[PDB]
RNA sequence: UAAUUGCGAUAACGAACGAGACCUUAACCUACUAAAUAGUGGUGCUAGCAUUUGCUGGUUAUCCACUUCUUAGAGGGACUAUCGGUUUCAAGCCGAUGGAAGUUUGAGGCAAUAACAGGUCUGUGAUGCCCUUAGACGUUCUGGGCCGCACGCGCGCUACACUGACGGAGCCAGCGAGUCUAACCUUGGCCGAGAGGUCUUGGUAAUCUUGUGAAACUCCGUCGUGCUGGGGAUAGAGCAUUGUAAUUAUUGCUCUUCAACGAGGAAUUCCUAGUAAGCGCAAGUCAUCAGCUUGCGUUGAUUACGUCCCUGCCCUUUGUACACACC
């Protein structure tokens, strides 16, 4: 592409979204040790925030990371579909959520517990520890918990 | 060539031996321009049991 | 090192209780009129030519 | 193994033992002679044969053959 | 009167596998022994021109254990 | 991680003065001189043929060739 | 002596027909471009971000040209990859039928090819014409 | 009519027909120069029959191949034999023989099979195993 | 050369060398030379081919496998380990690049070297495992010409392909490494350790 | 029911995990006879005159 | 010798079943009969680029001609031929040349006498005898179960990456299968990120789906050895499809969650050439579901061309008080 420069500026990692991203890694991937942002997620959110793509997790001004927090955490109003969402149609208040970070941990207990405490089957099953999809208990599994 | 491949088996013991039985389909077709005279006398004789004849018309 | 040049003269067969290995009579080139036989590890026709390591020893049976 | 089976040699020796004037080091035309001078079923089987009756003619032409 | 029957006599039931099948069944099935009944079905066979003929009896006659019968005489290839 | 992902000057001021002697230069060779990762190694490849030192005798995807000028 | 795109080689005419349909401008490029997948049997978007259609426009300019007609559903079947099941085996799997049908229309809509008796998408005799065009660009570099 | 004839090459399912009439020394193959191809690679494997023959001899004839069949190598395998095939296709009827007979001299020297067609076919695989000599996986017990 | 044009026309470098010498990639198959004595008739060079791709029947017979241009007997014994079975292509180039990497260092005739690493790590003698009573010794057997081929064309691209495993360098290159530090054995080099190993013990019992 | 179900202590993983595994478990195919394959049990036998009559 | 396949020795001579022959499939026919449901060249009608003629396409009949390619009939071909080594100069084996082909030409189909308490009464309106027969072991209807999970065994699938993952771009098979008293195979146009939906459409099929533009693979980029962008288990939330019905989640899509696994102990399977391995397809099943099978073609090796050491089985010889024959 073209030799860089740069001068003291950029910082190796740098906390965002309340976790540790590691600098000296390209910025997409590096977004990605956040809970609740894949490959893809991450790819729109900074195709959304205008960011040099090629540009390592290492530069990117400190204006340009604030844009980017700021996408992940309202995707529905900066034109990001919904099916690309975590979330979709909650079961309580109905809106489009994307759940980031420390939160997708909350959102997974706020679920297997809503099924616990209704009695529900699925729920039950968690509950013993088991596999819940239906699949063969028998042969497969045996290491786990 | 139509094939079928069964297990010799009527049950399940034995090592998994397979059979294709197969029928083997011939077709031709030869076309003529007569009157209506010679067709109808060469499609009710050449009859054959065992060969499947049919006789068709037009352009369409 | 000395090294020692044969010519293989004659296939004689397959010893080894495997049978990997080839009887074979051999004529050293640098001054032939003298024949060892040597056991063979790979595969071997006629005059083909064997780096005897050391000249002077020869084998025979293998179990 | 290119073993020649008893009907082929059975043959060979009949043919060779009553149509030796006839016949000849060539099996190309010993084939043709088997046509006209033998009932066989198959090509393969004619081939087989004349194959082999020319070469035990080829033989004959040095010394006798038993049988 | 789309559909038509005809009957035919065969020319020799003595070569029809099928015409000596229903024979034995016949000759066994009206209480005549057993060796009769094959010796006979394979002397009417070759007698009427078969180059070989062969029948085997499988299963059980008056004893509790099955046992099986070869009846052949004459000529048969078996391959190809 | 283990350092090779960056820039550092000195690092440019390496390259430039490093690259005579190597009878062969790649991807992988620029990895070796205990520096630049695989990214920033090909564009070293490219920019030091943006004018002397290297040529091209060979093409392509995993491997890259080059030799000192004359 | 006169010039077909058949005489250049597939990667050197399409990337200089790419970098034509964007040097121009004239293109239409639906809208979800960039945040699309290509294909159901895919992991991550294009990299090219910021183009890629312009490879497939010009990838499906140079197909409709070298045949008589074609459609969607061949294009889809055409730009199809393998998908990973995950830990099942590989199927091929059919792509986008949107992403073409728009590359398509567009390249329609800019006359490089027409809708088709018979059926599908015909090349457009002014797209023979600037196909050769830029095909003769191509082999104007290597002279 | 000007002078021609037509030739083909077979590896494995792929089939090379070609056209070898008398003109101005074109060699395309389905539609585009033999300088394209590619697999690449093997470019020069169907580069080989011009070379080795001496690329003169193709200025009073042109060259078609249209390959169908096969597979990306099989096509190229193929191709190669129409091309030579073909080229000692023409100076049977329209030159002379001698010369024919020098094409062929140093075609089968060299060669990949140019003039002979290869023997190999698939083998039918069996029931018991996923290909024709493989059987599938026995434990005992 | 007396260059010469119809109509699709065939590059300079192309209709070059082509018709004149009949030569590799673009390698001289003219000198090279097998500096061992046997190992010619078991070590092709001549004739010569462009790249070394070829449907050669070179198994319904015992013997014939020798015949195979030694280049691609190289190649051959690199497409293998499962994922990389068939794949002829795939290795192919991986050889061009090699070739080229090895000319580049030291200079000669990189089919020269390729030459000369089979030729310096084919064991003199090996042993095998002879009976003798249950607790088996050691036999001392001076090993054909061909299996000291096919031992180097096997325990070159190994140990090449081993160090190639899980990290940077490519096939290419540690071939080519393997392969230089072999042509003349340096010992540094995977195979002529196995080689010289292999003697070492082959003598330990004789 | 459902309710009994989640409420049951003595369910789920953990406790079986926590069991002993019999060894009835990790045995073999038992088997039990084969070696008096050719010896009829029936007790009964047929008999000379029997089969005369019927063959 | 693959073969009680032959040569030869010979109180045996000469034959039959089985092996071989035979049949089928894949290989070769510019020889033969042909073809708008296969295709080639010429001609028109026509587009583009060059223009000096050219180059590259369009046009189920605008016409002429042909059968190399495709198809399937009839024939032909190979018999281990020529020659030379080798051998009881016997049957044979081995090498070179030639050849479409020279390993039983490759692969199958068929397959004697005899044996087993092998498997199958759960394929059969094949069947003996036993049991049962109205609160049924008949039958149907509603719902669950065959999937149930501390764990042992077997077949598989995907992997541990740099001969690689990913992203664009190149772009190539073969065996198949498809709807009548019906809803099968589906091109094309739109709508949808996707799964899908919707409007039409060709086909009872060498005629349409389909050139099945299949996957490995090839090329140019991105990543750079970091459990990493290898790996994708587990799990959450949404959207669709089949079906009367999907909860114990049929299948499909999207986002997210990102495990074990750093090539695997003792052991053990399969295999000799278009084979192994890798790669995907069609077919069976099938309303819906293939990590299974039966076939298929694609890329295409390394190593034997030997032996009796292991294991398995044959053959003599020899012991037998066994003959229901060492259960
Ligand atoms: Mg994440
Ligand atoms: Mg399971
Ligand atoms: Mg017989
Ligand atoms: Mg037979
Ligand atoms: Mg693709
Ligand atoms: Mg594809
Ligand atoms: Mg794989
Ligand atoms: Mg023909
Ligand atoms: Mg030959
Ligand atoms: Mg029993
Ligand atoms: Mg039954
Ligand atoms: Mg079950
Ligand atoms: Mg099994
Ligand atoms: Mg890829
Ligand atoms: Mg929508
Ligand atoms: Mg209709
Ligand atoms: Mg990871
Ligand atoms: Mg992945
Ligand atoms: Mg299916
Ligand atoms: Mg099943
Ligand atoms: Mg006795």
């Amino acid at each position: 592409s073209l030799v860089v420069q740069e001068q003291g500026s950029f910082q190796h990692i740098l906390r965002l979204l309340n976790t540790n991203v590691d600098g000296n890694i390209k910025i997409v991937y590096a977004l990605t040790t956040i809970k609740g942002v894949g490959r893809r997620y991450s790819n729109l959110v900074c195709k959304k925030a205008d960011v040099d793509l090629h540009k390592r997790a290492g530069e990117l001004t400190q204006e340009e990371l604030e844009r980017i927090v700021q996408i992940m955490q309202n995707p529905t109003h900066y034109k990001i579909p919904a099916w690309f969402l975590n979330r979709q149609n909650d079961i309580t208040d109905g809106k489009d959520y994307h759940t980031l970070a420390n939160n997708v941990e909350s959102k997974l207990r706020d679920d297997l517990e809503r099924l616990k405490k209704i009695r529900a089957h699925r729920g039950i099953r968690h509950f013993w520890g088991l596999r819940v999809r239906g699949q063969h208990t028998k042969t497969t599994g045996r290491r786990r918990a | 060539v139509l094939k079928i491949s069964t297990r010799k088996t009527p049950n399940g013991e034995g090592s998994k031996t397979w059979e294709t039985y197969e029928m083997r389909i011939h077709k031709r077709y030869i076309d003529l321009e007569a009157p209506v005279q010679i067709v109808k006398r060469i499609t009710q004789i050449t009859i054959e049991p065992g060969v499947d004849v049919e006789v068709v018309v037009a352009s369409n | 090192t000395p090294v020692t040049l044969a010519k293989v003269i004659k296939v004689l067969g397959r010893t080894g209780s495997r049978g990997g290995v080839t009887q074979v009579r051999v004529e050293f080139l640098e001054d032939t009129s003298r024949t060892i036989v040597r056991n063979v590890k790979g595969p071997v026709r006629e005059n083909d030519i064997l780096v005897l390591m050391e000249s002077e020893r020869e084998a025979r049976r293998l179990r | 193994g290119r073993v020649r089976t008893k009907t082929v040699k059975r043959a060979s020796k009949a043919l060779i033992e009553r149509y030796y004037p006839k016949l000849t080091l060539d099996f190309q035309t010993n084939k043709r002679l088997c046509d006209e001078i033998a009932t066989i079923q198959s090509k393969r089987l004619r081939n087989k044969i004349a194959g082999y009756t020319t070469h035990l003619m080829k033989r004959i032409q040095k010394g006798p053959v038993r049988g | 009167g789309t559909i038509v029957l005809y009957a035919e006599r065969v020319q020799d039931r003595g070569l029809s596998a099928v015409a000596q099948a229903e024979s034995m069944k016949f000759k066994l099935l009206n209480g005549l022994a057993i060796r009769r009944a094959a010796y006979g079905v394979v002397r009417y066979v070759m007698e009427s021109g078969a180059k070989g003929c062969e029948v085997v009896v499988s299963g059980k006659l008056r004893a509790a254990r099955a046992k099986a019968m070869k009846f052949a005489d004459g000529f048969l290839i078996h391959s190809g | 991680a283990q350092h090779a992902v960056i820039l550092d000057q000195e690092k440019y001021d390496r390259i430039l003065k490093e690259v005579p002697t190597y009878r062969y230069v790649s991807v992988s060779v620029l990895v070796d001189r205990l520096k630049i990762g695989g990214s920033l190694a090909r564009i070293a490849l490219r920019h030091l043929e943006k004018e002397g030192i290297i040529k091209p005798i060979s093409k392509h995807s995993k491997q890259a060739i080059y030799t000192r000028a004359t | 002596p006169g010039v077909s795109v058949r005489d250049v080689a597939a990667q050197d005419f399409i990337n200089a027909y790419a970098s034509f349909l964007q040097r121009q401008g004239k293109l239409e490029v639906p809208g979800y471009v960039d945040i699309v997948k290509t294909s159901s049997g895919n992991e991550m978007p294009p990299q090219d971000a910021e183009g890629w259609f312009y490879k497939r426009a010009a990838s499906v300019a140079r197909h409709i040209y070298m045949r008589k007609q074609v459609g969607v559903g061949k294009l889809n079947k055409l730009y199809g990859g393998a998908k990973s099941r995950g830990v099942r085996p590989y199927k091929h799997i059919d792509a986008s039928g949107s992403i073409n049908r728009k590359v398509l229309q567009a390249l329609e809509k800019i006359g490089i090819v027409e809708i088709s008796p018979k059926g599908g998408r015909r090349i457009s005799e002014n797209g023979q014409r600037d196909l050769d065009r830029i095909a003769a660009q191509t082999l104007e570099e290597d002279e | 009519a000007v002078p021609s004839v037509q030739t083909f090459g077979k590896k494995k399912s792929a089939t090379a027909v070609a056209h070898v009439k008398a003109g101005k020394g074109l060699i395309k193959v389905n539609g585009s120069p033999i300088t394209l191809v590619e697999p690449e690679i093997l470019r020069f494997k169907v580069y080989e029959p011009l070379l080795l023959v001496g690329l003169d001899k193709f200025s009073n004839i042109d060259i078609r191949v249209r390959v169908t069949g096969g597979g990306h190598v099989s096509q190229v395998y193929a191709i190669r034999q129409a091309i030579a095939k073909g080229l000692v296709a023409y100076h049977q009827k329209y030159v002379d023989e001698q010369s024919k007979n020098e094409l062929k001299k140093a075609f089968t020297s060299y060669d990949r099979t140019l003039l002979i067609a290869d023997s190999r076919r698939p083998e039918p695989k069996k029931f018991g195993g996923k290909g024709a000599r493989s059987r599938f996986q026995k434990s005992y017990r | 050369f007396t260059p010469v044009v119809l109509a699709t026309p065939i590059p300079e470098e192309v209709q070059q060398a082509q018709t004149e010498i009949k030569l590799f990639n673009k390698w001289s198959f003219e000198e090279v030379e097998v500096k061992d004595a046997s190992l010619v008739d078991y070590v092709q060079v001549r004739q010569p081919i462009f790249v070394a791709h070829t449907a050669g029947r070179y198994a319904n017979k015992r013997f014939r496998k020798a015949q195979c241009p030694i280049i691609e007997r190289l190649t051959n014994s690199l497409m293998m380990n499962g994922r990389n079975n068939g794949k002829k292509l795939k290795a192919v180039r991986i050889i061009k690049h090699t070739l080229d990497i090895i000319n580049v260092l030291t200079d000669q005739n990189p089919i020269q070297v390729v030459v000369d690493a089979i030729t310096n790590t084919g064991p003199r003698e090996d042993t095998t495992r002879v009976g003798g009573g249950g607790a088996a010794r050691r036999q001392a057997v001076d090993v054909s010409p061909l299996r000291r081929v096919n031992q180097a064309i096997a325990l070159l691209t190994i140990g090449a392909r081993e160090a190639a495993f899980r990290n940077i360098k490519t096939i290419a290159e540690t071939l080519a490494e393997e392969l230089i530090n072999a042509a003349k054995g340096s010992s540094t080099s995977y195979a002529i350790k196995k080689k010289d190993e292999l003697e070492r013990v082959a003598k330990s019992n004789r | 029911g459902n309710e009994g179900a989640i409420r049951d202590k003595t369910a789920g993983r953990r406790n079986n995990r926590s069991k002993d595994v019999t060894d009835s478990a990790t045995t073999k195919k038992s088997n039990t006879r084969r070696a008096t394959d050719r010896h009829s049990r029936t007790g009964k036998t047929d008999t000379k005159k029997k089969v005369n009559q019927g063959w």
